[PDB]
């Protein structure tokens, strides 16, 4: 069966460039095209422009001439697409796509993040946050780390109710993520409510105890 | 270009009901459009083509179908499953361009936001910062807006937001803002208090402190 299978996550340096793969594999690599979509929050989907195998032709947006540029592998059944000069617009998720035949695209690949940014892996601060001083709702400030992700539980993950935690927001160049818990003025203090937080990139596991004012 | 607009980014439905997706093309497409479903972290789908036919692997909930340069995905006994974002795209001429995006939800009551406000924690003062939590859970419609007064006076300087997708079981939205500092002028002030506009309230409820206690 038809299948597309693109390399991993990129993080990289304003100004610099990157190269995606796209392993087509299932079919007749060659007669058909490849297709790429870029995919930004608040910017939709973006068709990039497309690439044919067989002789390596290619047809690009008008939009990314010079910043894309499409490469064929016949022998790896292998696409690349290379973007220079890279900025935070190139920051998206990159998914190259197969058509059922020549136009609409049937088979999709599962995407390649690609961030760009001057930032270096930084090991999130946790900041405990307790109510001024029925029922009762705490918190936690992970601040400013990098990479994502962050990973938050409450309780080693055994309180699974009443809480959010809310989606990472960059400021300063690192990102900043909070969780809200809540449980019956009854049951906290009297109960030991615990945030713990894990960072694998740069190894961070941090717990923290929310403690009365 | 061919533009491919989406009148509405947001569509408020609930299960076992027919929900309609618009789409219209700026010139003539002809029947080439194809639709295509995502959701939050995964690769997009293909529903329709040629506009009225289905593509296999989907359920018979989506319909397709063409007046002229306007475009319907339909979907009948609307299923949380569903729950998505769906694109319209045109191949009629190069490039190929797609909608907006549509995004739907899950309708219900109205709620006001439970809302806490958090000092900076001793340990954050302790290493030299500042940052003052507002959470707001468990509202709806999605839709709200929040204030920082300073003693009184405005700041909308320095303000982190954030948001939940809608709450999968309960159908509700919830945001965090994190109004950050520097430790000087926060210990320069001391009435700090967030304000928050929503739909189900008359006068904007406010939550607030003072700094010693
Ligand atoms: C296309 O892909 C093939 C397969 O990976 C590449 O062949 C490789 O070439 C490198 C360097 O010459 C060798 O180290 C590998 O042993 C080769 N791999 C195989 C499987 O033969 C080839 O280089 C690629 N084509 C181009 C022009 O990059």
């Amino acid at each position: 069966q038809v299948q597309l299978q693109q390399s991993g996550t990129e993080l990289k340096k304003p100004g610099a460039s990157v190269k995606i793969s796209c392993k087509a594999t299932g079919y007749t690599f060659s007669s058909y095209w490849i297709e790429w979509i870029k995919q930004r929050p608040g910017h939709g989907l973006e068709w990039i422009g497309e690439i044919l195998p067989e002789i390596g032709m290619t047809n690009y947006n008008e939009n990314f001439k010079g910043k894309a540029t499409f490469t064929a592998n016949t022998s790896s059944n292998t696409v690349y697409m290379q973007l220079s000069s890279l900025t935070s617009e190139d920051s998206a998720v990159y998914y190259c796509a197969r058509p059922y035949d020549y136009s609409w695209f049937a088979y999709w690949g599962q995407g390649t993040l690609v961030t760009v940014s001057a930032a270096k892996t930084t090991a999130p601060s946790v900041y405990p946050l307790a109510p001024v001083c029925s029922s009762v709702t705490l918190g936690c400030l992970v601040k400013g780390y990098f990479p994502e992700p962050v990973t938050l539980t409450w309780n080693s993950g055994s309180l699974s109710s009443g809480v959010h935690t809310f989606p990472a927001v960059l400021q300063s160049d690192l990102y900043t993520l909070s969780s809200s818990v809540t449980v019956t003025s009854s049951t906290w203090p009297s109960q030991s409510i615990t945030c713990n937080v894990a960072h694998p990139a740069s190894s961070t596991k941090v717990d923290k105890k929310i403690e009365p004012r | 270009d061919i533009v491919m607009t989406q009148s509405q980014k947001f569509m408020s439905t609930s299960v076992g009901d027919r929900v309609s997706v618009t789409c219209k093309a700026s010139q003539n497409v002809d029947t080439n459009v194809a639709w295509y479903q995502e959701k939050p972290g995964q690769s997009p789908k293909t529903l329709i083509y040629s506009a009225s036919n289905r593509y296999s692997g989907v359920p018979d909930r989506f319909t397709g179908s063409a007046s002229g340069t306007d475009f319907t995905l339909t979907i009948t006994n609307v299923q949380s499953e569903d729950l998505a974002e769906y694109f319209c795209q045109q191949y009629n001429s190069y490039p190929y361009t797609f909608g907006g995006g549509t995004k739907l939800e899950i309708k219900r009551a109205d709620a006001a936001p439970t809302v806490s406000i958090f000092p900076p924690s001793s340990e954050q003062l302790t290493s030299g910062g500042a940052s003052v939590v507002c959470f707001l859970n468990n509202f709806y419609p999605k839709d709200i807006n929040v204030k920082w007064k300073i003693d009184g006076s405005e700041r909308q300087n320095g303000v982190l937001n954030s948001w939940t997708d809608q709450d999968s079981k309960d159908s509700t939205y919830s945001m965090s803002s994190t109004l950050t500092l520097t430790k000087d002028e926060y210990e320069r002030h001391n009435s700090y208090t967030c304000e928050a506009t929503h739909k189900t309230s008359t006068s904007p409820i406010v939550k607030s402190f003072n700094r010693n206690e």
